[PDB]
RNA sequence: UUCAAAUGAGAACUUUGAAGACUGAAGUGGGGAAAGGUUCCACGUCAACAGCAGUUGGACGUGGGUUAGUCGAUCCUAAGA
């Protein structure tokens, strides 16, 4: 239920994570494009000062007024392949160089935290204030510095399947939120996109996305959702934890394998006014791909002895998620201390380094960063006993990968349907069915994915938005718009790109999507979009 | 065993059945540059050798489990 | 039906003639049947306090008399054979002498 | 006894939201092992529908063991044909075998 | 539930038999819970376990 | 993969010592890992290089 | 058999431009 | 006996290596006909006599 | 031997509590020697075994556990070899 408390939570939240991501940003280009700074950040110091720098910002709202607020989403630094699940901790970087010694140049500036030009950067971070989760997320593109221009400006555009990724990820969140938006006034709903008196659907959602990513040559990752948020159920583990009751639009092999062929989550529902809804879009460019192939995801490991691939990437998950349904009684007392201090958190995913006296830091010395690895050390030795025990899990970290459909067709799984995997810790990855229609398991695809040859890796853009669709009463101007928490003009403003795709005018749902842009465009006769602005700091 | 790792400052290991204190402990202090207090040994029921290792207060046994990557 | 009575058992003839070691538990089998005799009901309940009042002198030592409430109650749970039980509890009393079956009034 | 009841306030919190229902989140193992422990058993079988046909031919493989009720495959013991101390009699009028 | 192990490590942890550890028999799963002897000091520091006294042997007609 | 006998014939004394010494660390490392991973195939060709070094440095 | 069918079915179905932002760092 | 002789306990930790029943990847091999482990020893049914 | 509750498809036999008894310190208590060899302890768990039963087990499946300059062996010699 929508009220002026709850609206002024989401507001405050929203805000903070603006804020967030600007600090971010700005960091980055500091240390890579205007090089100004002496010393060039690397990924886990940016995580963790982006970390610090909400803590410090959340401090201020809400004291002793709220029960529970904190970081919702850790901030997460995804390049390229890495679609999701990258928030390094810092005492990991020898760690990272000795586990990936001997292997391959593609995953090189993950491993070693310094940032390349022509380098897609994903930052996703979330904040919650009361149980109500503002989450942003936005792709960025890092450049070579021109020598010869006064101004530090990029030598040139972005090019290529990169480019493709990023300019169809923009467009289709711009068009959801304006599809969203248009919910609030149904007659504006051009012919074309669906009927006039009828309402927003999750099979024009899906029939948009798709059209706008098939249109710009890229596939929607598997972890793409439009969905509605709740209080403390955002989907902030999403494909971890399991929810009662589902509103919203997924992505999955198994929609890929549906359009080839043309608690569960259906495309069968209408938005409703006074939702709150959580918009996150991944786009995989098919640039090199020269056939008709499935997008999958491949999970990272710590093991550099499972296999000889040189591409391989080897790495640890820094973010966990405690399972409140498990109890357990540990024998360690550093694992029990621990484990009360992780119950303080709630039902969010956290690092291990939130968890310290020392964090967030006041005054940023070494001194306090010793400390804060100090402290590291001993939450490990927890942290092993408690893992141990089921008593909390890991988000896995994930790379999109391309598959070929010919290998997928002339493979022979003797088991069909009944093969899953017995050795999953995670009880909903283990038993699932990314190809229903063909009867093909998880455990087999990843088989098929290992055994083929050309199975490549695919870069992928992100763009994700959290939306309120404010009532008549909710709203300022007593009547219904939209209001964008987090992103937009100032916040997530697109990189210098260039490609050679295009939206074909000539399709119905094209020139749907143009009479959307337009009459979010018309402020005076069209739709109403409020954006949440960044909060000033110095 | 990693109880004792903040009960006593103590690392467990599975050493040669070959091997004396002496050379248990000459070993550990070669391959993680540390100083030993004492060593003590036993025969499991499996048939292999494990020894308690007590490293000096000049050392934190914890800092060499996080090197060697278990934990 | 929901219903309470006080009763006077006769212990005395019902344990007349038994071997020492089954004294309380004949004691006990035959509360059970003059529970089920007098209410109708084949599920029924000895408190623990009944209990101790029968084995109080140790396994041959059972009163001759021995003063009981009987409630007659509904049975809750939809997985039990039968819908009523009778739970019989002890009436600690100055005598069991003298005294007759009479009504509860649950309030 | 009204200020301790109004004290003792129950309020709920987003583990109640979240988890106060579910259960589980984590496959339960066939073994009852923890995380990081081996299973002598069952790690060289990577997929349950194998696991389940390779348990249904052990209880076969089971059946005819059971019937001669043996306390276990490693129940080996072996009875003779005929004993001679049982079989070995002429009884004279003097010391017998047994009484 | 099966509180055997946990009826052993009381009397061990009380320092008395296992015929002198009473366990609250309402407080089933918690006890259950209890696994070790610090949770076990725990749960006699806050009464779910108790000691019972020693059976009196009077010396009074002696 | 691993290492070929060959190839380890052009190399000198000392060369040959710091490769059987780097395989010795990498191998402690696979068998650290084993401990949480019972199925680890590189453990095979690595014991496999260290005598494979083993038997040139002989030779 | 539908296993079949469908394996033939995906086997028959399987055999300007844009630019955003500018020359500058948001 | 506790005190005992180290060859002695060097029996009987190859004893204890030995007591198991098979592994279950043994019986999804080509042409298997190992079905049970009949070698299979228990302290309570033979005794291994030193 | 009895009562109630819990667990469980199922409870005379399992767990807790409530009772009644017994070993009565030359014990049905607490430790060891010979011998056994993991039977110790935890988790899972009932096809076979525990001459009834069984949710229980010294059973079945998977693991954990035995830390010495001072306790022994090791040294000395006895009958002897
Ligand atoms: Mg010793
Ligand atoms: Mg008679
Ligand atoms: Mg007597
Ligand atoms: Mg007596
Ligand atoms: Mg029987
Ligand atoms: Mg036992
Ligand atoms: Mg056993």
């Amino acid at each position: 239920i929508l009220q002026e408390s709850v609206l002024n939570k989401y507001r405050t939240a929203g805000q903070i994570a603006q804020t967030a991501l600007k600090y971010v940003t700005s960091l980055i280009n500091d240390s890579y494009h205007s090089k100004t700074t002496q010393r060039q950040l690397t990924v886990p110091e940016l995580c963790l000062l982006t970390d610090s720098f909400i803590l410090t910002r959340l401090e201020q709202y809400y004291k002793n007024k709220v029960n529970e607020r904190g970081i919702a989403i850790p901030t997460t630094i995804d390049i390229d392949q890495i679609s999701g699940g990258w928030c390094p901790e810092i005492d990991d970087t020898q760690n990272l160089l000795n586990w990936n010694k001997g292997k391959d140049s593609t995953f090189a500036s993950s491993v070693t935290g310094t940032l390349r030009p022509g380098d897609l950067v994903k930052i996703t971070l979330g904040v919650h204030i009361d149980g109500y989760t503002s989450e942003v997320s936005h792709t960025m593109v890092i450049y070579p510095v021109d020598e010869t221009k006064p101004i530090l400006q990029p030598t040139g555009p972005l090019l290529g399947g990169k480019a493709d990724a990023v300019a169809a990820a923009h467009i289709a969140m711009e068009t959801v939120v304006a599809l969203l938006a248009c919910a609030l006034t149904p007659e504006k709903l051009p012919a074309s996109l669906g009927g006039t008196s009828s309402g927003i659907t999750g099979q024009l959602i899906r029939t948009i996305v798709d059209t706008i990513a098939r249109s710009y040559n890229c596939g929607v990752v598997p972890g793409s959702r439009v969905r509605r948020i709740r209080r403390f159920l955002a989907g902030q583990n999403e494909g971890i934890v399991a929810e009662r009751e589902y509103k919203g639009v997924v992505w999955t092999e198994s929609h890929q394998e549906a359009d080839l062929l043309s608690a569960i989550p259906s495309d069968d529902f209408v938005v409703q006014s006074g939702e709150v809804y959580l918009i996150d879009l991944k786009m995989a460019s098919l640039e090199h791909c020269t056939k008709k192939g499935l997008v999958t995801l491949e999970t990272v490991d710590s093991y550099t002895g499972k296999s000889h691939k040189a591409g391989e990437l080897i790495a640890r998950p820094g973010a966990y998620v405690r399972d409140f349904a498990q109890t357990h009684i540990l024998k360690l007392k550093t694992s029990r201390q621990l484990l009360t201090k992780i119950d303080k958190q709630g039902v969010y995913p956290f690092k291990l380094s939130h968890l310290s006296s020392n964090f967030p830091f006041v005054h940023e010395n070494e001194e306090e960063l010793q400390s804060l690895k100090k402290d590291l050390k001993s939450f490990r030795l927890g942290m092993s006993e408690i893992s141990n025990n089921y008593l909390c899990v890991e988000s896995p970290i994930q790379i999109a990968r391309w598959v070929p459909w010919d290998h997928i067709l002339k493979a022979t799984n003797p088991n069909g349907n009944l093969s899953y995997d017995a050795t999953s810790t995670l009880t909903l990855p283990g038993h699932e069915l990314p190809l229903p229609k063909l009867g093909v398991s998880a455990i087999k695809l990843k088989s098929l994915m290992n055994s083929t040859k050309e199975s490549i890796s695919l870069p992928v853009a992100r763009e994700c938005n959290t939306i309120v669709l404010c009532d008549s009463s909710v709203s300022t101007t007593d009547r219904p718009e939209l209001l964008r928490l987090t992103g937009g003009s100032k916040t997530c403003q697109p990189s210098w790109i260039h490609s050679q795709h295009e939206l074909n005018p000539q399709d119905s749902i094209v020139q749907g999507i143009f009479q959307l842009a337009t009459l979010a465009k018309d402020k005076r006769f069209g739709l109403l979009l409020k954006e949440t602005q960044p909060m000033k700091q110095k | 065993a990693m109880k004792k790792v903040e009960d006593g400052n103590i690392l467990v290991f599975q050493v040669s059945m070959k091997a004396n204190k002496y050379q248990i402990k000459k070993a550990v202090k070669e391959l993680y540059e540390v100083d030993v207090l004492k060593v003590n040994t036993l025969v499991r029921p499996n048939g292999t050798k494990k020894a308690y290792v007590r490293l000096t207060a000049d050392y934190d046994a914890l800092d060499i489990a996080n090197r060697i990557g278990y934990i | 039906d929901v219903v309470t009575r006080e009763y006077t058992i006769n212990l005395h003839k019902r344990l007349h003639g038994v071997s020492f070691k089954k004294r309380a538990p004949r004691a006990v089998k035959e509360i059970k049947k003059f529970a089920k005799l007098h209410m109708g009901t084949d599920d029924v309940r000895l408190a623990p306090e009944l209990n101790q009042a029968i084995w109080k002198r140790g396994v041959k030592g059972v009163e001759y008399r021995l003063r009981l409430r009987i409630s007659r109650k509904r049975n809750e749970e939809e997985d039990a054979k039968n819908p009523l039980f009778s739970y019989v509890e002890p009436v600690l009393v100055a005598s069991a002498k003298g005294l007759q079956t009479v009504v509860v009034e649950e309030d | 006894q009204n200020r301790a009841a109004r004290k003792n306030r129950y309020v709920e919190r987003g583990s109640d939201v979240v988890f106060g229902d579910q259960d589980a989140l984590t496959a339960s193992t066939e073994n009852g092992v923890k995380l990081r422990q081996t299973d002598r058993l069952l790690d060289g079988v990577a997929d349950g529908s194998m696991r389940s046909k390779a348990d249904r031919m052990a209880k076969m493989e089971r059946r005819e063991r059971n019937r001669h009720a043996k306390q276990g495959e490693s129940d080996r013991h072996n009875a003779v044909s005929l004993s001679k101390h049982l079989f070995s009699g002429k009884r004279g009028v003097g010391k017998t075998d047994f009484r | 539930a099966n509180l055997r192990t946990q009826k052993r490590l009381a009397a061990s942890v009380v320092g008395v038999g296992k015929r002198k550890v009473w366990l609250d028999p309402n407080e089933t799963s918690e006890i259950a819970q209890a696994n070790s002897r610090n949770a076990i000091r725990k749960l006699v520091k806050n009464g779910t376990i108790v000691k019972k006294a020693v059976t009196v042997h009077s010396k009074s007609r002696t | 993969a691993g290492v070929k006998a060959y190839e380890l014939r052009t190399k000198s004394k000392e060369q040959l010592a710091s490769q059987l010494v780097d395989l010795k660390k990498e191998l402690a490392e696979l068998k650290v890992q084993k401990l949480s991973r019972p199925s680890l195939p590189k453990i095979k060709t690595v014991r496999k290089s260290i005598a494979c070094v083993l038997t040139v440095i002989n030779e | 058999s539908s296993l079949t069918l469908v394996k033939e079915a995906l086997w028959s179905v399987i055999d300007q431009g844009t630019t955003l932002g500018g020359p500058f760092f948001p | 006996a506790a005190q005992k002789s180290f060859r002695i306990k060097q029996k009987m930790a190859k004893a204890k290596k030995q007591n198991r029943p098979l592994p279950q990847w043994i019986r999804l091999r080509t042409n298997n006909t190992i079905r049970y482990n009949a070698k299979r020893r228990n302290w309570r049914r033979t005794k291994m006599n030193i």
